[PDB]
Parts: C-alpha cells; structure tokens; sequence
DNA sequence: ATCGGATGTATATATCTGACACGTGCCTGGAGACTAGGGAGTAATCCCCTTGGCGGTTAAAACGCGGGGGACAGCGCGTACGTGCGTTTAAGCGGTGCTAGAGCTGTCTACGACCAATTGAGCGGCCTCGGCACCGGGATTCTCGA
C-alpha cells in the first residue's frame, strides 16, 4: 500500500498533514473533521497566491526579481479588502505607501 | 531542532503564480509569520462558533462559515468557492 | 548670489524620498539604550535579542509613523500646515489611548 | 551600570525625519518631548509585558516573540519574526 | 412584505437627540443623512456578520448572542445578554 | 411680549438632561424595521428576539453616541460649536473606519 | 466521608468545582493546576467586589437599594484602572457619564 | 432545561460589601455576561502562553502572568495577593 | 451689573406594583476516593549570543542664522441653525391569535481517535552565483530670479 499524501488527493501544495497536526495539538476542537484541514488550507493557498501574485505584480512594476517586504506593504496597503483584513496588522520593513495630502502642495 | 515553516510552499506556489521572481528570505518570514496569523485567526474563530453550537467537531462548514465571517465580500466568497472546490475533489477518491 | 529653496520644499522633498524610502530613521545605539533603560525600571539586567529589539524599534516606529499620519490629517482638519500638541493629543484621545 | 536619560537620545532630526515619512511640513518644538513621552508610554506597556512572557519563560533574556505575543496582545501584531 | 426606506424612518430629532446625550451644541444638516449612512454602514456589518452566526446555527430566528459574539468579534462587546 | 431663551440654552439643557437619563432616544418600531430591512438583503424570511434587537438598538446608539462625542471634541479642535461632516469621516478615520 | 468543597476550603464563594469544570470543558490546556480554579476566581471574586462597590456607592449616593445599570456604567467610568480595564467594552442601559466639555458652556 | 448562572454568588459577595444595597436583574445578567467575558480572557491568554511555552498544562504560575498582562497596574497586584491568599488558604488545607 | 418675571427643575407626598428577595423539592455536578503516566522539574552540558570594550569616520546632530510664511488675532456679514410654536403622525399599549421554528428527547451510525507499522516529504546544512546594492558619471528635470 503505497502511501500518497491527502494533499495530493487535494490537489494542493501545502501539507494538510501539517496542518491536520497543529489542529489537534491545538486544543480546538475534541475532533477535527476531516475536510475541514483541507478546506482551510486551500483558503489558505488561495490567499497566499492573491498576496503574492500582487507582490510579484509590485516588483516586476519597480523591475525587481527579488521581492522585498516594501513590495508586499505596497500591495498590501493598495488591495482595500485586504487592507482591511490587515489594516490592524504591522509590517517589518513596511514603510509608508506613498500618500500625498491637497493642501501640502505648492504653488 | 527540527523547525517547521512553509516557505518551500511559498517559492511552490511563487511559481505557480510569478516563475520569474525572487523573494527576500525576509519576506518569506514575513508572508510565513502572515500563514501563521490567519490561521490562529480561523482556528480560534472556528472553535469559538463550535462552543456557541456546543460542538467539539470543527468541519468544513465550520471553515466556510469563520471564512465568510473574516474574509470580506469576493475574497471570502473566492475562498468559499476554492476550499468547496477542494473538499470535493479530495473526497472524489 | 546665494541662493535657499523656499520652505517646506526640501522638507517637501524629503518626505518624498522618505515615503520613497523604506529603512529605519533612528539610530540603532540610542534607542537601544533607551530600551535598555526602560527594561531595569522592570526588572535589572535583562538581554535581549538583537532581532527582538530590531522588532521593537520597527514597531515603535511604524506607530509613530501612523500618529504623525493621522496628526497630520487632523491638522489638515485643523487648517493648518504646523502641528499642535493638541493634535497629538486629541489623535490619541480618538485612537483611545486616553 | 544603571542607565538614564536615554530619551533625549532620540534626536530632534530624527522625530521630524519620521514626521517627514509620515508626510508632514511645518511642525512645532513643543512636539519632540510629548513625542518622546508618548514613545515612552507607548513601550511603557509593550517591554513590561514582554518581559512578562518572559516572566512566564523563567529566562533572563528577552525575545523578539515576546513582543510579537504582546503586539498581539496589544492588537498591534507584526510579522517577520516567528 | 418587502422592505425599504426605513433608514429615513431615524427622525432628524432622534438624531438631535442622541447628539445632545453626546453633548452637541449646534449641528448641520448635511450630518444626519450621513449619519445615518455610517449608521446603515455600521450595522451593514453586524447583522450579516450575526446571521453567519445564525448560518452556522442553521436557524430561522436571530438571536442576541449572535450580536454579542460579533459585538466581541467586532471588538465592540456587550454585557447583559446572557 | 413673548420669551425666547438664547440660542443652545434649551438644547444645553436636554444635553443636561440626556446625561441625566440613561434610557433610549430611538422609536422601537422605525429601528426594528429597518433591522428588518437590512436582514432581507442578507437572507429574506428572518425573525428576532426582541432582546436581541433591543440589544442591537442599544449597541448602536452606545457608538453613535461615542461618535457623536469625540466628533464634538474634533470640532473643539476645529474651533466651532457647528458640526462639519468632515469632522465625523476623520473621525471614522481616526477610528479605522476608513 | 465528610465532604467540603474547595470553595470553603478556600473560605470563597466562587464555585471551584463549578469553574473547573468549565475551563476543562472549555479546551484550553490538556491538564489542569489544581489551584489554578481557586486562584481565578479568587480574583475574580476581588475584581466583582470592587465592581459591584463602587456600583453600590452610586446607588445609595442616588438612595438606590437596588442597582441600576447606570449605576454600573458610572462605576465604570469613574475608575481609571477599571475603564482602562473595560474601554472598548458596551453595557446595556449603560448611558454616557456626566461630561460637559469647557467651551461649551456660554460665556 | 437548567441554565448555570453566579447572581448566587454574585449576591453573596453583595451582601459580603453591601448587606444593605439591592440588586436588579438586568445588571445582575450583567454581572454575569461580564465575568463570563473577562475569564473567557484569562483563559485564552493563560493557554495562548502555555502553548508558547507548549506546556498541555495549566497552573496557577500562568494564572498569575496572564491576569498581571491583563489588569492596569495596581488593581493585579492587590489582585494577585488574594489569589495567592486563595491558594495558601487552600495549600493549607 | 441687578432685579423681575418665566420657566425649568429638585422634593414630599401616596400608592402600585411587579420585580424581587425568599424558600422548596429535586436534581448531578461537585466532592471523595483510587490508579496511572508522563508533563513537568532538575541537572549536567554545550554554544554561543550577548554583552562588554576600542578606534576611526562622518554622516549626522547641534547650533546658529535670517526670513518669508503662516498662526493668529481681529473684523464684517450672512447664512444656517436653535426655538418655540404651530401643525400632523406614526409610536406605543395591549391584547388577540397561529405557528415556524426553536427547542427538547431518542436513536443509531459514520467518523475521527488512536495506535501501530512504514517512509519520503521535508528540513538542516553546504556550495554557488547573479540579481542586486553601490558607485561614478552623465543627462533631465524642478525652481527661483528675469
């Protein structure tokens, strides 16, 4: 009997196992229900692509490979949903988006 | 010691979405301590709803219902949608 | 003739290449120091991780960041260009830190 | 070696190179030391409690995910740090 | 029985009210519809937010611990419901 | 001849008055049917407790009043008696509700 | 067999036994301090007192036997550390406590 | 259908400082949902620190760090001194 | 700055009452007693991050230094807002009546729990090399006096 993650048969990249086991270890429930690690972790997966799709759009954008945090703080102050699930949430080399008042200007 | 993360899923899905990028191991962390967030964040949501409903099995309803109760609007329902996709195609086999 | 751009310009600049920036703007040493010194109020000689106080100063930093921000903001609702203690102040007292 | 002082040590060129970020022009004196005392109130909270976990750790050394717990805490959370 | 326009149902006195208890001198009108659009707003959250609760309760009513629970979650929680 | 007391005296004085009661200052039937109103959009068909939409009523105007509040302390710092609606969106903003 | 309960057994009223239950129940830690109950409620026992003191002060400072709600948000509101404790927290039939700003008044 | 509650206890700590002031029932509800509220945050915060210290127990020592993370100042430590009392006074049972 | 009048508000009174303090019988969670495991506690070991110092640099901070720029104070007006009084209006009491749906009990069953046997997905560790950071230099564009 082979023996073939459950991701796979999820079809996804992060380890349901894993996750599956910091459940349980962390005092949830008495009982996990199976598709409920897989379910979230596909949540999980589905964000993670959305916030690193905006990354890479930033730093392809400022021609960049390498993707430095002041991308992703870019990102993530320029998605509002986002912004709002994080608005609370600090940044490590985060910085300031560029925001500009009216009456600052010149003229 | 033995320590867990999930940047090697990172750089996976990286590539699955941008193939031609690097990240700052800096930003690995980051986006990894971010992993870590939301997922203390649905779990604890999760078994809080349980303990409303009495329950102490937290299943993919559960998900989709703490899901829909943080994300907002599309990303939630996007997330509804690929999680549902997901459950079904592990349970097709 | 020498000559001195108007005021707020180079200021105007500078926040320019500030929201351009993205590195810290206090110097590690001293706020270092003060973190030390704020600790043995607590407790004496205790260490601490270079991570962890690179941390601190981050966040600190990112707070005040966002005070001077929403200050800023409110001096706007202020009609003013200079900042107010009040400003700060009543910020905080909106933020709830009052 | 008992310290002191330390908050002056945060320059005025510094508070109003933060200002500058925060995307401010004219600004008062009267602002740097109620800005160092805020400063100051601000990780008034956060060490102590830090070191509270620390507390808790039974250790003579303070961490960076003792801050992170506490910015949590103090629903503040920061990223990049475990 | 479909519903509508009860937003404009909150009387400018009601409105008035509340801001003296608030300890409001003088005020605009241009405040109240806005008023009540952050009002709407506001609510525009909880009352989803608590039949999600009721979603996963799979009931028709709702209840008050659903306000509570989103109150709490929406960090704006409230005593004496149980 | 008639009397008219000055302007704000009356309405001081319910503001007195407001701060001596406690109880609500909204019609019952209006704010349960717009609760109603708001539901169907979510989910049609949908009852309530009356303590559930009593405590609805009450959380609501619990913030309305705080903003009504620290609204008024905005315009403090605005230097006006009258209210401005910028003052109550900075005040959202203030209060992360932007 | 002689039975006492923890709760005489530390001279309180604040059901030991009771809370216990709850926090097993409550799926937090997989095993319990057995003193860690009677610590809780200890406090919470103190924290109630001063609470419900301070509520009874404004009662018979307005000749009410019997405790309003207001009472309890003026209590709350009077207390540096108990408001601090309970800022971002709403009471029902709480009200606002007496507050007149200074400009307010006419000159 | 038998619904816990404390306003028992809740009146017997009235009595305890106020033998003569009353109660009513909807502050009493109150009271209750209120410490219902703060043990629930007790009882996270001691867990979330225990799981940091990934110690599946939890004891006093915890109780006392958590409540001191939790109250303003003063108010913890008059606080933990009769919770220490509680555990002397039942240590020395 | 005062007095007089208007008005609004704190008080005593009376009674009504319905919450409310109080007491019950009955229930089960709590206490009491007993067993196991194993999380926690202790200790010796290693490492190794930290805390300490030392010297050279300059970018940065301190300080000074005009000086135009706006904070601010004042001053006119006017429009928008309190107010008191009109008007009409749904709000509330209340009481009726139906039941849809919570809300409870009784199954029975699929479903993790759990353990045991198996291991390859993953993680610490080791090269490695290329975007990236820095630098210098040239060209571009804003800005302040015509």
């Amino acid at each position: 009997a082979k023996a073939k993650t459950r991701s796979s048969r999820a079809g996804l990249q992060f380890p349901v196992g894993r996750v599956h086991r910091l459940l349980r270890k962390g005092n949830y429930a008495e009982r996990v229900g199976a598709g409920a690690p897989v379910y979230l972790a596909a949540v999980l997966e589905y964000l993670t692509a959305e916030i690193l799709e905006l990354a890479g759009n930033a730093a392809r954008d400022n021609k960049k490979t390498r993707i430095i945090p002041r991308h992703l703080q870019l990102a993530v102050r320029n998605d509002e949903e986002l912004n709002k699930l994080l608005g609370r949430v600090t940044i490590a080399q985060g910085g300031v988006l560029p925001n500009i008042q009216s009456v600052l200007l010149p003229k | 010691t033995r320590k867990e993360s999930y940047a090697i899923y990172v750089y996976k899905v990286l590539k699955q979405v941008h193939p031609d990028t690097g990240i700052s191991s800096k930003a690995m962390s980051i986006m990894n301590s971010f992993v870590n967030d939301v997922f203390e964040r649905i779990a604890g949501e999760a078994s809080r709803l349980a303990h409303y409903n009495k329950r102490s099995t937290i299943t993919s309803r559960e998900i989709q219902t703490a899901v829909r109760l943080l994300l907002p609007g599309e990303l939630a329902k996007h997330a509804v949608s690929e999680g549902t996709k997901a459950v079904t195609k592990y349970t097709s086999a | 003739k020498p000559h001195r751009y108007r005021p707020g310009t180079v200021a105007l600049r500078e926040i320019r290449r500030y929201q351009k920036s993205t590195e810290l703007l206090i110097r590690k040493l001293p706020f270092q120091r003060l973190v030390r010194e704020i600790a043995q109020d607590f407790k004496t000689d205790l260490r601490f991780q270079s991570s962890a106080v690179m941390a601190l100063q981050e966040a600190s930093e990112a707070y005040l960041v966002a005070l001077f921000e929403d200050t800023n903001l409110c001096a706007i609702h202020a009609k003013r260009v200079t900042i107010m203690p009040k400003d700060i102040q009543l910020a905080r007292r909106i933020r709830g830190e009052r | 070696k008992v310290l002191r002082d330390n908050i002056q040590g945060i320059t005025k060129p510094a508070i109003r190179r933060l200002a500058r970020r925060g995307g401010v022009k004219r600004i008062s004196g009267l602002i740097y030391e109620e800005t160092r005392g805020v400063l100051k109130v601000f990780l008034e909270n956060v060490i102590r409690d830090a070191v509270t976990y620390t507390e808790h750790a039974k250790r003579k050394t303070v961490t960076a995910m003792d801050v992170v717990y506490a910015l949590k805490r103090q629903g503040r959370t920061l990223y990049g740090f475990g």
